[PDB]
């Protein structure tokens, strides 16, 4: 719930 | 022909993985090359209006909004350009809205012309808001800053597709525009049925008609299932329309790669877009 991928 | 080399190549020769992760590598080269920067992204001015700290629009594609700019509006919203075969732009990868960025949604919609949005994630998913609504229920209309956005009908195009008709008006203006809604594609995967995808393609084009406004494509971040949807439907129209003789499925990947970042996710959808291709060139 901040990051998505790299 | 064409079609029909390609499927001789692909049986000439499951990995692939040696492909994606070359695909991973041009990524982080144009970046250190700063031919793919995210200045524009990082401002603190604008850091709020995205999803993820990870995710930042590219300067060289991104949408850049000028509708409401003499009020004093941002140009500002985390989507990029992809172009189209003809060289056109073809499509709009965008996040799905956060609930302060609604209206600069709507502003994109209404400043491109779009007729067909195409979603493919849900509002919730891992227990968490993945996407605002930003759509209209028939039951209640959605109002941001001066748009007002209206349900007419919903239906479904098949059993993972929902088909809204949407009205939008905005300054005593009118337009329809429809979204597509796919409901069980999660992150980092693949569809529930790739002929289900195909279909939601169809019907995206036959709703867009003649027209050379982009067609907008959006899941949570606007990266991985964004980026099958626009590679799934750009080599449809290089079959319908055009396939090269030395047509390259890493090259498309990485020509989407380089106006949308994670553009096609995962090893795993690469696979998909593969298995997806070659089905697709046996009819």
């Amino acid at each position: 719930l901040q990051r998505y991928s790299e | 022909d064409s079609a029909r080399s390609f499927l001789e190549r692909l049986e000439a020769r499951a990995v692939l993985a040696g492909e994606f992760s070359d695909i991973q590598a041009c990524s982080a080269a144009w970046k250190a090359d700063g031919v793919c920067s995210t200045v524009a992204g990082s401002r603190p001015e604008n850091v709020r209006k995205n999803r993820y700290k990870d995710v930042l629009p590219y300067d060289q594609t991104r949408v850049i909004l000028s509708l409401l700019q003499e009020e004093g509006h941002s140009d500002y919203i985390n989507g990029n350009f992809i172009r189209g075969v003809d060289g056109s732009l073809a499509y709009i990868a965008t996040q799905g809205p956060l609930p302060h960025t609604l209206l600069d949604f709507w502003r994109l919609v209404w400043e491109f012309g779009v007729k067909v949005i195409l979603m493919a994630c849900r509002e919730i998913e891992n227990g968490r808001k993945r996407c605002e609504r930003y759509w209209a229920q028939e039951q209640e209309p959605l109002q941001t800053g001066l748009f007002c956005i209206t349900l007419i009908k919903e239906k479904w195009l098949n059993e993972d597709i929902m088909l809204r008709t949407l009205k939008v008006t905005f300054q005593k203006e009118s337009r329809s525009v429809y979204q597509l809604q796919y409901m069980s594609w999660p992150d980092r995967g693949v569809p529930s049925s790739p002929d289900h995808m195909l279909a939601m393609v169809e019907e995206a084009r036959r709703l867009q008609g003649s027209g050379p406004e982009p067609l907008c494509v959006h899941s949570s971040a606007g990266c991985g299932r964004t980026g099958v949807l626009c590679t799934v439907d750009y080599v449809r129209q290089l079959l319908l329309t055009m396939i090269p003789p030395d047509f390259s499925l890493f090259d498309v990947v990485l020509k989407m790669r380089k106006q949308r970042p994670a553009a096609v996710q995962t090893e795993e959808q690469y696979r998909f877009l593969y298995h997806t291709v070659a089905q697709m060139f046996c009819s």
